[PDB]
């Protein structure tokens, strides 16, 4: 499903041939990534006091990976990777009705 | 059939040499326009206005392309407006 | 490939944790989380494959890649 | 009703669906049944384009249910795409991504029907900036492929497409857009194709088309005319150089396969010959290649193609072209069968016609040293064709082609205006007169009649005067006194006038023409 | 069998030569009328008159620019600044001035981030590929 789409992304993100048994290991690597993202998100939101998780709870976890910085803000990374309609909903544009 | 073919070939050769003469006249007339171009290469006041055209259309090809991207992104209601209608559909 | 899945990401979030309320576009942001995760994994796998000088990515490179990427990408 | 029904739908659009007393679908389904008969008039298509997608009911099923069959009856007009450019406006309503995909699919599929494609082409950037969307990219790329012009290839668009290629994956739609932008001003270099998912809509588009019906230069004929009209240097020197390097590389290609390469080189020589026949002068790279490749040439290797390039040769002096070419089309002529002797006497028959065409214009365009060259060509072929009947024992199939050559030698003065009436060698005229089949006898008789006509015409406007007339009277007294086993056979098949009429009705046209003298 | 082939290639070549003669007559009349037209149509061009046409282009392009910029003043009131953070018009024109003579900075991260991410999505401006705290107006030239 989502992991299968993600290894399809791995094909064009590694840009170099892979093996099927290796992508089945990338399956468990993605599951192992999420087994940390879901309980890191829970604690980052719990300190925030919200049982829900909001976007700013996730830019902080981004800072925890460190790939978001003072030079590369949260709104920068959405620009480089997500498509146009997939980026419209996160960063506020301006129509006097900023999202 | 061979007589008609010979007649057609003679007509075609006449209209080929005639066309080469006409096209050579047109090309030497283009060469005559080339000294009119040399009448531009004097560059006492053609050069300055040509450079102004190049340095002002490059501003008119920027503000134009920030209208194809500003009558697009915002809450534009682009063509449902008589005003922007003549300013959208911007001439190149 | 220009894709991003709405549904499977939310299903994975619900399966791993039954108590969360991922917001209207928070699915989008966790998908960006994994986008940058897989980007880091791809680039550092290129790096450690160059360390082993192997022209094709293999199990041993990505196994070492896991213990680094999923450890720094951890909060 | 179709207009009234969509105003009724608009009435549903001014109010909530719950507050409405009737279904929003059923009326649109009646409209769909109408579309099954007649989809949308230009004003009707305009209206159903502009309102049903902006903000109102326009359900992502109901809007698509129309958009599948919303195509135009006559065509799409400017006002259709105007207010729906405010549907690509892509905001609080946005005509959401599934109907947006369907919208760009419709814009690709019905792009064949716009009154002014120039207006939409001036809307290039509006669709180009929508290409950033991943869902719209595979269809916006096709739309821009059909929308593109040179004024829309600004370098910022080129770098935006390159940024899209780098950010996204290698895609056939982006590849098609990039190759097209390289076809235009080359700010980028790159080396599927009108592949649409509109095939399901194409059946509907097929019905729409039926309803509309009911209501470097060789392979370019349109540009070959330009080079036909310029005997310039930078055009016939680039052509000389490509043609020579293609008649060399593809001829060296013979020396490795010689079997399947003899069908592309042969089909390339055929295009060469066709281009020369159209342009009517022998390419300067085709005699330069013939002079190089004639000594090496055998009899049958591209025989019909090499002996059609010989026909298209620039008119040169015989003392400078015979040793180079005619000394190898005689070394091969005398050593090959009748099917190469006839294929050279046919080759040189067309060569004579081509040398006479360009000499008639040398009279039209204001001689004696070029005169002696066609005369020498005729005398040399008459030397080829008088010993060819010696090698082949006066073969009638070969004599037919020999007199086919002189079929174009008698009719020089009347036809090409050149004072070059040149008679037979005795060994050809007398062996055609003493032939055994009527089909070459009457050909010789027709050629004699044409010689009569041309000599009489040359007596009018004025060596061609003394020795030619002496030898022609020699031939005349020999034939008119003899005018015979072929005629014996014709008589066996059967009052001198009755016999002549029987001969004349049996296709004896040349004999009748010469007897009428 | 060979005079029937000669007659076949004679009829086919007759049709082909008739087509070629038709296309030759067409480009004969077209070339003659083009020579007649271009005679004393573009040849009657003075250098002074040529520069006057460039001055007419100067005024036409300047009025087109003052049309586009007048609309940039009018329509962008639909945009309007609300509540420094700089007005969208002013920060956009400070983008334009910077790219006008060049820069890759152009705003040095002008404020009101909805406004900078307004003119970034549509292709108006671009981020710097290395240090994304600095902006460039897409180099529309």
């Amino acid at each position: 499903a989502g992991l299968s789409h993600y290894v399809k992304l791995f094909s064009f993100y590694a840009k170099m041939p892979m093996e099927r048994k290796a992508l089945e290991m990338v399956e468990k690597c993605l599951d192992k990534y999420f087994q940390h993202l879901c309980d890191d998100l829970e604690v980052f939101a719990a300190h925030a006091g919200r049982k829900t998780v909001k976007p700013e709870d996730l830019e902080l976890l981004m800072r925890r990976q460190g790939l978001v910085t003072d030079q590369v803000s949260l709104h920068v990374l959405v620009e480089r990777h997500l498509p146009l309609e997939y980026r419209q909903l996160l960063i506020p544009c301006a129509y006097s009705g900023n999202s | 059939l061979e007589e008609k073919l010979l007649d057609i070939r003679k007509k075609r050769l006449q209209l080929k040499q005639a066309s080469e003469s006409k096209l050579l006249e047109i090309q030497t007339e283009k060469n005559k326009q080339k000294i009119d171009l040399d009448s531009m290469e004097n560059s006492e006041r053609i050069k300055i206005i040509r450079q102004n055209l190049q340095m002002e259309i490059k501003i008119t090809t920027v503000i134009q392309h920030v209208f194809q991207n500003l009558i697009l992104g915002s809450k534009v209601n682009w063509a449902e407006d008589p005003a922007l209608k003549e300013i959208v559909l911007q001439l190149e | 490939k220009r894709k991003a899945p709405r549904g499977f990401l939310k299903r994975v979030f619900k399966r791993k944790k039954p108590q969360l309320r991922l917001e209207k576009s928070g699915d989008l942001l966790v998908h960006l989380n994994c986008l940058l995760f897989v980007h880091r994994l791809a680039e550092e796998s290129r790096t450690n494959a160059c360390a082993s000088k192997c022209r094709v990515i293999n199990k041993e490179h990505v196994l070492a890649a896991a213990k680094v990427i999923l450890k720094k990408s951890r909060g | 009703e179709e207009d009234a029904l969509q105003m009724a739908v608009g009435y549903f659009e001014k109010g909530p669906i719950k507050a409405s007393q009737n279904k929003d679908k059923t009326l649109e389904k009646h409209l769909k049944t109408v579309e099954n008969v007649a989809w949308k008039n230009g004003l009707a298509s305009e209206e159903i384009d502009i309102l049903l997608n902006i903000a109102l009911s326009g359900k992502f099923g109901n809007a698509v249910n129309t958009r599948i069959l919303k195509c135009m009856i006559p065509a799409t007009v400017i006002s259709e795409d105007s207010v729906v450019k405010a549907v690509s406006w892509l905001c609080v309503g946005k005509c959401s991504g599934s109907t947006k995909v369907l919208f760009y699919r419709w814009l690709v599929a019905m792009f064949d029907f716009i009154d002014r494609k120039e207006q939409i082409n001036l809307l290039y950037g509006f669709f180009f900036a929508s290409l950033q969307d991943d869902a719209l990219c595979p269809y916006v790329c096709h739309l821009l492929y059909l929308l593109t012009k040179k004024e829309n290839v600004k370098p910022f668009r080129v770098r935006k497409l390159l940024d899209l290629q780098a950010k996204m994956g290698m895609q056939p739609h982006l590849q098609a857009l990039l190759s097209l932008y390289k076809f235009f001003a080359p700010a980028l270099i790159s080396v599927i194709y009108f592949k649409n998912s509109e095939n399901l809509w194409k059946t509907a588009l097929l019905a729409v088309k039926q309803r509309n019906r009911g209501p470097s230069v060789l392979n370019n004929s349109l540009l070959l005319h330009y080079i036909n009209c310029v005997r310039d240097e930078p055009v016939l020197l680039r052509f000389y150089y490509w043609l020579s390097q293609t008649l060399q590389e593809e001829c060296i290609w013979y020396k490795v396969n010689n079997y399947e390469h003899g069908k592309e080189f042969t089909n390339f020589l055929d295009t060469i010959i066709r281009a020369e026949c159209f342009l009517q002068e022998g390419f300067y790279s085709c005699e330069a290649f013939l002079y190089k490749s004639l000594p090496l040439w055998d009899g049958l290797c591209c025989r019909s193609q090499f002996l059609q390039l010989v026909s298209w040769i620039p008119f040169s002096s015989f003392s400078e072209v015979k040793p180079l070419l005619f000394d190898h089309l005689a070394q091969l002529f005398f050593t090959s069968t009748i099917y190469f002797k006839c294929s050279v006497l046919q080759s040189l028959k067309e060569l004579l016609q081509n040398w006479l065409l360009w000499l008639s214009m040398d009279i039209h365009m204001k001689l004696g040293g070029s005169m002696n060259s066609v005369s020498k060509l005729i005398h040399y072929v008459g030397w080829l064709s008088t010993t060819a009947m010696r090698l082949e024992s006066n073969n009638t199939f070969l004599l037919h082609f020999i007199l086919d050559f002189y079929e174009k030698v008698c009719d020089i003065y009347i036809n090409y205006n050149l004072p070059l009436v040149v008679l037979f060698p005795p060994g050809i005229f007398y062996s055609a007169l003493l032939s055994l089949d009527t089909s070459i006898l009457n050909q010789l008789c027709f050629i004699m009649h044409r010689y009569r006509k041309n000599l009489t015409a040359a007596k009018k406007n004025e060596n061609f005067s003394s020795k030619t007339y002496q030898e022609f009277n020699h031939y005349l007294t020999s034939m008119v006194g003899c005018l015979h086993p072929s005629f014996l056979s014709y008589a066996v098949s059967f009052k001198w006038s009755w016999y002549l009429d029987y001969l004349f009705s049996q296709g004896l046209q040349g004999l009748k023409l010469f007897i009428r003298s | 069998s060979t005079k029937e082939s000669k007659n076949e290639k004679l009829k086919e070549d007759l049709e082909r030569e008739q087509r070629w003669l038709d296309e030759q007559q067409q480009i004969m009349e077209s070339l003659n009328v083009l020579h007649s037209e271009l005679k004393n149509k573009v040849e009657t061009f003075s250098e002074s008159r040529i520069f006057n046409e460039l001055k007419t282009k100067m005024l036409n392009i300047k009025e087109y620019k003052e049309k586009l910029l007048s609309t940039l003043g009018e329509f962008l009131e639909d945009h309007f600044p609300l509540p420094s953070s700089v007005n969208l018009i002013t920060l956009h024109e400070m983008l334009e001035i910077l790219i006008n003579r060049l820069p890759y900075v152009k705003i040095s991260d002008s404020f009101w981030p909805p406004y900078v991410e307004l003119l970034l999505r549509n292709g108006i401006a671009l981020r710097h590929p290395e240090d994304p705290t600095r902006i460039r107006l897409e180099a529309f030239h």
